[PDB]
């Protein structure tokens, strides 16, 4: 399923701004609107990859 | 229910099992001369160095 | 490349014994490369003469023994 | 000066797709790119700047927000043009090659092969170059899509064979 | 004073700026421009216009592909 | 016209007792002094192998750029059994002098473009770095 | 083969046992870059081609650049000294 | 687009100030980021590891090098990203880490060294590059010179550079001296049966080897190592391993090596034993950088290793790079500093990290242990699929000496967090100063890639299964 890829990879980004703050010193909640960019991006890499894996597939179906 | 369940499971793993050692044999397969280097200029041929050529080099 | 090139930009020395080789490599798979041993042979014997000097050495030991 | 004289593939695909060619003349990849393609051009153009008011917005340098310098933008302009018209011919020539989709160019391409057949001239033009030189110029130029990434190369030869049927 | 108004403030007012004050820069870089620019835009024009190209020289024996026809004379 | 044949086995002998002198010397100058000397004593072996092309590439770069250069920095210090003739026919093929050095021109041109072309970024790098390096910009 | 071999090998003879000179290494670096030559260039003297003359050229510019390059390294290596 | 960017940057720094010289590297890093993003299909250029040699039998293009040819651009965005972006506003991050005017371009040009060897079919192109390189590593060392050790450094490295230069052009010479090619299609298991090329290969890989720190040539890269600035080291450490470990890896010229085996087993026993004593850090991350090409060298022995190799590339160009980020956060919380140049060099220096933060010594915890194999980091599958090609080909011995040599590894790394968790007597309360926040963004990504790499363990297997066979 591609939505739940993507609930998992925005999840990752929603640790790099949680892990990202608490070097900085920073709460927890303190940009928050660094958690939609996080949000995006590494869901986005997982809109790539699994835009990749798609691809992967078919073309071992095409060699039976 | 749960034996059919695991039919399921254990007939994955084995399409796992034979996927990947079928894959393994595709990684040892003799490749021909398209794939491993350049598709188009098909011969390995290298017929090179053409200004003093002499006429009967081929064999 | 500079492949088959020469001094004069011609072919060199063995560029048929290499051509000829190439020509026994075109045609062969692997696992029957055996039988293109003496297509490579006479291109070794081009480099070196290894063959031509063990050829030369005999006769002229048996020119210096009479 | 239209003979190969050597051992070219015929046909030989390189994803799903039909070819075109191995190498398509540099004047041909801007004669066949798609509208959405040029669109490429224009967002990495715009990204490069960007992206230098995001990276200063990001952490700035000296602790002030202050927008960069004109000169930054110039010459961030002109590698954001590079990098789309990278893009451009890094998407364009691969429907040559049969790896993406090749819907409308092979159509294209039954034109306009057809269109100079009839016209009488080669299916390509003739190069000011020794068959050899052709040769040895597309040896050069093939495949040199690929590592667009170190260097950028082009097919500026119009040499004669194409990986094409017979011609 | 001729310190400098800046290339990207003004092109053409730059240019005629450094030709009075740095020709050892802009006429060097004048006949470089010069070059590649008329290769590109010049070649297509002569072989339109002036005369086209020359017949390739030849750099071995041309060999021609022919069949060993019967050739006689000179048996003996 | 014996004393022909051991040309070769000259400049061998004498570039082995060249070399003595390099790894031995007193003085810094002293050897480069020997090697420039060994540079002469390769390029008339080049000239005697038959290359007499690269023998005078080799005074034009080696005891032209480098070795005085290197002689430019010392300067700057504050106080101190295969015995056959091989056989050589002639044939007729060839129609004009492309030399050793057209087809070099020619192998660095078109076969192989891709090295002068990288080779351009060496020459590049032989640039900037004694820039990068000995200027201290402001 | 001997003259290329030797002056490489008592090149390199020399840039062991000499550390403590240290101009002596550089040279004794050069001279194994015209040893490497001196077996190239008759190899391809005797395999009839410019492939080897191929490399040989190159390798003549790079050690052209090593030159340029190293010395000034040894420049940085002498200003922060004084002798 | 690599020439195409530094055709135009020369030009652009040599038209600039002195003050530009962290916006120039904001620029390339932006640059090198969109290099990657907007062109990143390539890997579509094959299909069934279909290769190509382009430039005419001279550059080789394939499956494999596809992928380090992006890993090098994925990796300068994070050295670029340091140098670009203060670490602090204050007057010791600029009087440290400012770069010099000429540093962003010698980087370009070692990347430029750096492809063309992987992309090198050729024995002449491969030496214009390691050439190349070679003289990269040259000035970047050189080039902050004031500093004695430094330009000692610089030099030392030059003629062990030397040496490898001349000991790499004798074997393709000699190559050369018994065969007329330079390309490696002269090999084809046919000619191996049939000639004594054993010799002459292995001392082709041998000089290509012994510019990483393979255990006869063992002190000298190591001393180079610590004698750098803090800040070089984080590039000269890793571009010239996985540059020519991934040439050696993709033409496989020496195959059941007896030398390669038995200094493989000797680079893993005294870069283990080697890390032991040290308590400079410069020296104990080196000895981490030597053991972890010791498994290189094993995976330089098989057969058709193209994924152990590139999955081990991932991991410890993530994690080898990752562990100075963190060491270079680590020099604000420390209480004595020298040496402006290179700012920590004890071990000791960092007592008492956790009291400073909890979340540095996390990160740093779970790096330290991906360099030792803990099963749930992406460190670990590295050694696993190491070991499943090892029993592959039947190398037992050195699987076992593997095993000697990962515990008697694993025993240094924890001295690391030995360190690092214990008593400070005083204790940060309130910094004015935070960190710069995408900067540090950029270890956080690197570091949850660490923890959470095994998500994508089946992913980068299909992919593997699908495009590199």
């Amino acid at each position: 399923a591609l939505f739940t890829s993507l609930v998992g990879a925005s999840g990752l980004g929603f640790a790099t701004k949680f892990l990202s703050n608490k070097i900085r010193l920073k709460p927890a909640g303190y940009y928050p609107l660094g958690y939609v960019f996080s949000g995006v991006a590494w869901a986005g890499l997982g809109l790539v990859l699994h835009n990749v894996h798609q691809h992967s597939l078919e073309v071992l179906e095409k060699k039976k | 229910d749960i034996l059919n369940e695991e039919a399921k499971i254990v007939q994955a793993l084995n399409n796992q099992r034979e996927l990947t050692i079928k894959m393994h044999e595709l990684k040892r397969e003799e490749k021909d001369y398209a794939h491993s280097y350049s598709p188009l200029f098909s011969d390995p041929v290298p017929q090179g160095g053409s200004i003093g050529k002499a006429p009967g080099s081929s064999r | 490349t500079a492949a088959g090139i020469s001094l004069t930009g011609g072919r060199n020395r063995c560029f048929s014994e290499w051509q000829s080789f190439m020509h026994c490599t075109a045609k062969t798979d692997a696992k029957s490369r055996a039988q293109c041993l003496p297509n490579f042979e006479d291109y070794m014997e081009c480099l070196h003469h290894t063959k031509e000097k063990a050829r030369l050495r005999e006769i002229e030991s048996v020119l210096k023994q009479k | 000066s239209s003979t190969p004289l050597v051992k070219t593939s015929v046909n030989y695909s390189y994803g799903d797709y039909p070819l075109i060619d191995a190498d398509p003349h540099f004047k041909r990849v801007v004669g066949y790119m798609r509208p959405s393609d040029y669109g490429v051009i224009g967002l990495a153009t715009a990204a490069l700047p960007a992206g230098i008011c995001f990276a200063e917005w990001l952490d700035p340098v000296k602790g002030k927000f202050a927008r960069p310098s004109v000169k930054f933008l110039r010459v961030a302009t002109m590698l954001g043009f590079a990098v789309g018209f990278g893009a451009a011919y890094a998407r364009s020539s691969l429907r040559f090659f049969g790896v993406t989709e090749n819907a409308r160019e092979y159509k294209k391409d039954e034109a306009q092969m057809a269109a100079r057949k009839a016209a009488g001239l080669e299916p390509y033009g003739t190069s000011s170059l020794t068959p050899e030189l052709q040769e040895i110029a597309a040896k050069n130029s093939a495949h040199s899509i690929a590592g667009l990434f170190i260097f950028p190369w082009f097919n500026f030869v119009n040499h004669p064979y194409h990986g094409r049927e017979q011609k | 004073i001729n310190a400098n108004p800046g290339f990207w403030n003004g092109p053409f007012r730059y240019l005629r700026w450094s030709a009075h004050n740095r020709p050892h820069l802009f006429f060097a870089f004048a006949i470089g421009i010069a070059g590649p620019v008329a290769a590109l835009t010049l070649t297509p024009l002569r072989r339109k216009y002036l005369y086209p190209d020359h017949s390739p020289l030849p750099q071995s024996y041309p060999l021609p592909q022919r069949a060993r026809e019967g050739l006689t004379g000179f048996d003996d | 016209m014996y004393l022909t044949y051991y040309f070769i086995e000259i400049t061998i002998f004498l570039a082995i007792l060249c070399t003595i002198f390099i790894i031995s010397a007193k003085n810094p100058m002293v050897s480069i002094l020997y090697m420039i000397a060994l540079f002469v004593i390769a390029a008339m072996y080049l000239y005697l192998i038959g290359l007499g092309i690269f023998s005078l590439l080799y005074i034009m770069i080696y005891i032209g750029a480098i070795a005085v250069l290197f002689l430019f920095i010392i300067t700057l210090l504050d106080i101190n059994g295969n015995d056959y003739n091989t056989i050589i026919t002639q044939d007729w093929f060839n129609i004009e002098n492309t030399t050793l050095l057209t087809t070099i021109g020619n192998v660095l041109l078109t076969n192989n473009a891709f090295i002068l072309l990288v080779l351009a970024i060496v020459l590049l790098l032989g640039i900037i770095g004694p820039i990068s390096i000995t200027m201290k910009h402001k | 083969m001997f003259i290329g071999t030797i002056i490489l090998v008592l090149s390199f003879l020399g840039f062991v046992f000499n550390r403590r000179n240290i101009i002596l290494a550089f040279i004794c670096l050069e001279t194994m870059l015209l040893g490497i030559n001196l077996i190239l260039l008759r190899n391809s003297v005797l395999f009839d081609d410019i492939s080897g003359s191929l490399f040989a050229i190159v390798i003549i510019i790079l050690a052209g650049v090593e030159s340029a390059i190293g010395l000034s390294l040894l420049v940085s290596y002498y200003r922060l000294r004084g002798v | 687009m690599l020439i195409l960017a530094i055709i135009s940057l020369i030009t652009f720094v040599s038209m600039s100030k002195l003050s530009d010289n962290r916006a120039i590297i904001r620029l390339i890093n932006i640059y090198l980021i969109l290099v990657l993003v907007l062109d990143s299909f390539l890997y579509l250029l094959f299909l069934n590891n279909q290769t190509y040699t382009v430039m005419g039998e001279l550059l080789i293009f394939n499956s494999f090098t596809f992928y380090i040819d992006m890993l090098i651009y994925f990796i300068m965005i994070v050295i670029s990203s340091l140098y670009g972006y203060n670490l602090y506003n204050n007057n010791l991050y600029k009087t440290l880490f400012e770069p010099k005017k000429e540093l962003i371009i010698l980087f370009l040009i070692n990347i430029l060294g750096a492809l063309l060897i992987v992309h090198s079919n050729d024995f002449i192109t491969l030496f214009v590059a390691i050439e190349l390189q070679s003289y990269s590593i040259y000035l970047i060392t050189a080039i902050y010179n004031s500093s004695y050790k430094a330009s000692k450094a610089s030099m030392l490295y030059f003629f062990m550079g030397g040496i490898l230069s001349i000991l790499i052009a004798y074997s393709i010479n000699t190559y050369y001296s018994v065969l007329n090619s330079y390309t490696l299609h002269s090999l084809d298991s046919l000619i191996i049966n049939t000639l004594d090329l054993n010799l002459i290969l292995i001392a082709l890989s041998l000089g290509l080897l012994f510019k990483i720190g393979i255990a006869p040539l063992h002190k000298w890269l190591i001393s180079i190592y610590e004698n750098t600035p803090i800040l070089i080291t984080i590039y000269i450490s890793l571009i010239p391993k996985i540059s020519i470990l991934s040439y050696l890896v993709l033409s496989n010229i020496s195959i059941n090596s007896l030398v390669i085996s038995i200094l493989a087993i000797l680079t893993l026993l005294v870069g283990s034993v080697g890390g032991l004593l040290q308590i400079k850090i410069k020296r104990l991350l080196a000895f981490s950088g030597l053991t972890n090409a010791g498994y290189m060298m094993l995976l330089l022995l098989l057969n058709n290793n193209e994924f152990s190799y590139l999955y081990y590339i991932t991991q410890y160009s993530i994690s080898h790079l990752a562990i100075f980020m963190i060491i270079i956060f680590s020099i604000y919380y420390i209480n004595y500093i020298n040496n402006q140049y290179n700012p920590i060099i004890y071990v000791n220096q960092l007592k008492g990290l956790i009291h400073d933060n909890a979340y540095l010594v996390l990160s740093m915890a779970i790096v330290v242990f991906s360099f030792i194999g803990i099963p749930p980091l992406l460190g670990f599958f590295g050694k696993l699929n190491i070991l499943m090609s090892i029993l592959n080909n039947g190398y037992y011995f050195i699987s076992i000496v593997l095993i000697v040599a990962s515990l008697i590894s694993a025993l240094y790394y924890l001295y690391l967090l030995n360190v690092s968790i214990q008593d400070k007597n005083n204790i940060l309360i309130n910094s004015n100063e935070t960190v710069s926040s995408v900067l540090s963004y950029i270890l956080s990504s690197l570091i949850i890639l660490i923890t959470f790499g095994f998500i994508y363990n089946s992913l980068i297997i299909d992919i593997f299964n699908v495009y590199f066979n």
